[PDB]
């Protein structure tokens, strides 16, 4: 999108745009988020429905 | 072994085999529906259970 | 002084996405019957039964 910004305002907004904290989320990430010793425990059945 | 499957509760193998149409034999005391309809057999209903 | 050339920028971002906080809400977790629960050595936790 076009924008009119002072160079300082542009610097701040461009830093916010270029350095966002969001990462892609997939089922592999969620699976690895579970503790690795609970994923390997046979007493717990974990599924991605 | 359906008994082992129910005890452990892990359906990964059975799900993989059913989704991939891999021939298998589910072994365990099971109740069954007796059907005398020829049209049901032609319709291949037994494979939909 | 306001210079249009120096102030006109193109801001680039993503069209849309959804941010999720509770990753573990995506995991369907069940547990075996307590009678059948086993310890790290693959034997039942309580064997006196």
């Amino acid at each position: 999108y076009p924008s009119i910004l002072h160079p300082i305002d542009h610097a701040f907004n461009e830093y916010f745009l270029q350095h966002q904290l969001v990462e892609p989320l997939n089922n592999d990430i969620i699976f690895n988020y579970i503790p690795e010793r609970i994923r390997n425990d046979v007493n717990y059945i974990l599924n991605m429905d | 072994n359906l008994e082992e499957l129910m005890r452990t509760g892990d359906y990964a193998q059975i799900t993989n085999m059913l989704l991939n149409n891999q021939p298998v034999a589910l072994v365990g005391a099971l109740p069954f529906i007796t059907d005398s309809s020829v049209i049901s057999l032609v319709a291949k209903l037994d494979a939909t259970v | 002084q306001f210079d249009f050339r120096a102030s006109m920028h193109m801001l680039t971002s993503n069209l849309t996405f959804t941010v999720y906080s509770d990753l573990l809400a995506f995991v369907s977790a069940d547990t075996v019957e307590p009678i059948n629960a086993v310890a790290f050595d693959n034997m039942r936790i309580m064997n006196e039964l």
